[PDB]
């Protein structure tokens, strides 16, 4: 999340995100999606 | 820190010490990071009357460093380029010593005489209003009569030397622009005492 | 020092990233400057 | 509160300046400077501005 | 310092006036350039 | 060697005219490391002809 | 386990040891007629009370490094290491900053710290780093 926030802060000034930035964002968001799915799996069952 | 070292190298230019390791080191140091620095700061030399006494002196040694021996082709080209770039922005009334020194060898049309007369025409084409027009060049006064006699003698020396020498294509079409520039610059009705 | 200047300077130009990193490390460790250019020492270039 | 704080600081600084001025009054400096401490002319100028 | 400060209650590092019960006077030092050289406190009140 | 290394670590002129904050900071640091007086004095030192 | 937060009063205190005696001093500046700061000793308060009226500072704003760079190009938030902060004097309402005047002679590479009227520029922002390994 900190890395993604830094990337957003860097790219905020630019008007249009370039192709490389879009690819990096897609990779980071896919990794974050997998981590979120694992976190959901850890607590999907009512594990107190 | 700059001029004294050039003077020391010019003293070291003699054939007795020309092959010395220190002489080669001094030549290498002069060719790099100091002479190109002078080339870069050449336009800043405009209006250098206050230090004119030293300026001529430095010009002097520069010319010597361009005519010295034991110099690589690249080093000689660097010194010649520095001389031309410097003389580009120097007021013409300051350079009379330069041409009075050049007339030592420029009317000889030797191997080392191609660069000097090239420096002549480029100057005389730039400062043609200094001599031809009765009013002096812009921001400058009227040319001294000594300069007029000097350039007349230079023109006649080049003319008769080229008259009495064998034909050389490169030398001929290098020296012809200089003769044309000198003829154009010096007024037609000049009379020398 | 020769290796550092080889890394910093390439093809007659200076790489800003490498130069900034090198200068950051150098200022972070003043003892790299020796007895001279030292706050505690203060010898001076001409004196040295 | 701010006005009182600047009043206190200004009063102290100007009292120091007045004492410094009165230290060498009536005695020419001559060769060496007066034995009193150097007048805080920079602080006085900055405070006045 | 003021992390545990609460509104409406007196705290340290505060400048304030000590008014009496009738509120017409308060603890004041002597006037400027006084005989006692500002060493005694009085319940003057009024314009002070 | 140290002086040469610090010299070639200087930022480019185009960055200086661009007004980049990092380039100005680096140039200020380099100017703070050594002064001009030392440079001119050491250049003025003669050699063993 | 309380954590520092923005928009609150705070005092910067150092710790020196001279003649096997521990002295605690705090940074303080006047701000009116004198910009330079100095260490006033907060120790030995029983014998002599210190002047703490010019020792209070306020954490005006904390920001990230890249956010600070972007804002320079253009809620009690918790403070964490690696974040720039802005310090403002409580009395003079002038921000602490690193001036370009080098008044020391022992260390030639040492600048001065003082109060400045405006918050513009990068000289008034200070980055925090963890002193300990923990």
């Amino acid at each position: 999340q900190e890395s993604i926030s830094d990337f957003y802060w860097y790219y905020s000034g630019k008007d249009v995100i370039e192709e490389q930035g879009k690819r990096n964002f897609s990779k980071a968001m896919s990794v974050a999606k997998q981590v979120f799915n694992s976190l959901t799996e850890y607590i999907q069952g009512p594990c107190t | 820190g700059f001029l004294p070292d050039m003077r020391a190298a010019a003293s070291l230019d003699t054939a007795t010490f020309s092959t010395t390791e220190m002489a080669l080191a001094l030549n290498r140091y002069l060719c790099l990071a100091v002479l190109p620095l002078i080339t870069k700061c050449a336009p800043l030399f405009a209006g250098t009357e206050h230090r004119a006494i030293m300026v001529d002196s430095m010009l002097h040694t520069v010319y010597r460093l361009s005519r010295g021996r034991s110099l690589t082709k690249a080093q000689r080209d660097v010194i010649e380029d520095c001389l031309m770039a410097l003389c580009r922005y120097i007021r013409p009334s300051m350079l009379q010593h330069l041409l009075r020194r050049l007339v030592f060898d420029v009317p000889i049309l030797n191997e080392f005489a191609k660069m000097p007369l090239k420096l002549l025409t480029n100057h005389y084409e730039r400062c043609w209003k200094y001599y031809c027009l009765p009013t002096g060049w812009a921001n400058f006064g009227v040319t001294s009569e000594e300069e007029l006699h000097l350039t007349r003698k230079l023109f006649w020396g080049i003319f008769d030397s080229l008259a009495h020498k064998k034909y050389d294509q490169e030398l001929y079409r290098m020296a012809m622009p200089c003769l044309c520039a000198i003829a154009g610059a010096l007024p037609p009705d000049y009379v020398d005492a | 020092l020769d290796f550092l200047r080889f890394a910093v300077f390439v093809n007659g130009e200076s790489v800003e990233e490498n130069a900034n990193v090198v200068v950051r490390l150098l200022i972070r460790k003043p003892e790299c400057f020796g007895p001279a250019l030292r706050g505690e020492g203060g010898s001076g270039l001409l004196a040295a | 509160s701010q006005a009182a704080r600047m009043i206190h600081s200004t009063a102290g600084l100007y009292n120091q300046f007045i004492k410094g001025l009165d230290s060498f009054s009536g005695k020419p400096r001559g060769s060496g400077p007066p034995a009193g401490p150097a007048l805080p002319i920079e602080a006085v100028i900055l405070s006045l501005q | 310092i003021c992390s545990c400060c609460e509104e409406g209650y007196v705290t340290g590092g505060h400048v304030l006036r000590l008014f009496h019960g009738h509120m017409d006077e308060c603890l004041t030092i002597s006037a400027a350039d006084s005989d006692d050289q500002r060493r005694l406190v009085y319940y003057e009140g009024g314009a002070v | 060697a140290l002086i040469d290394l610090l010299g070639r670590c200087a930022p480019e002129m185009h960055l200086i005219q661009a007004g980049k904050g990092e380039a100005l900071r680096i140039r200020a640091i380099l100017r703070s490391l050594v002064p001009l007086d030392d440079l001119v004095g050491i250049i003025s030192l003669p050699l063993q002809i | 386990v309380q954590f520092l937060r923005t928009d609150d009063e705070v005092v910067l205190q150092c710790s020196a040891t001279v003649l096997k005696e521990q002295l605690k001093l705090c940074l303080a500046a006047e701000g009116f007629g004198n910009r330079l700061c100095f260490l006033e000793p907060t120790s030995n308060a029983q014998n002599v009370p210190p002047d703490l009226a010019i020792c209070c500072f306020t954490l005006e704003q904390s920001l990230s490094v890249r956010a600070l760079q972007e804002m320079l190009a253009n809620g009690h938030r918790t403070l964490l290491y690696g974040h720039a902060i802005l310090l403002r004097h409580a009395h003079s309402r002038m921000y602490l900053s690193c001036l370009t005047t080098s008044r020391s002679m022992t260390d030639k590479l040492a600048f001065d710290v003082g109060l400045q009227e405006d918050a513009t520029g990068e000289a008034c922002w200070w980055t925090m780093h963890p002193a300990s390994k923990q």
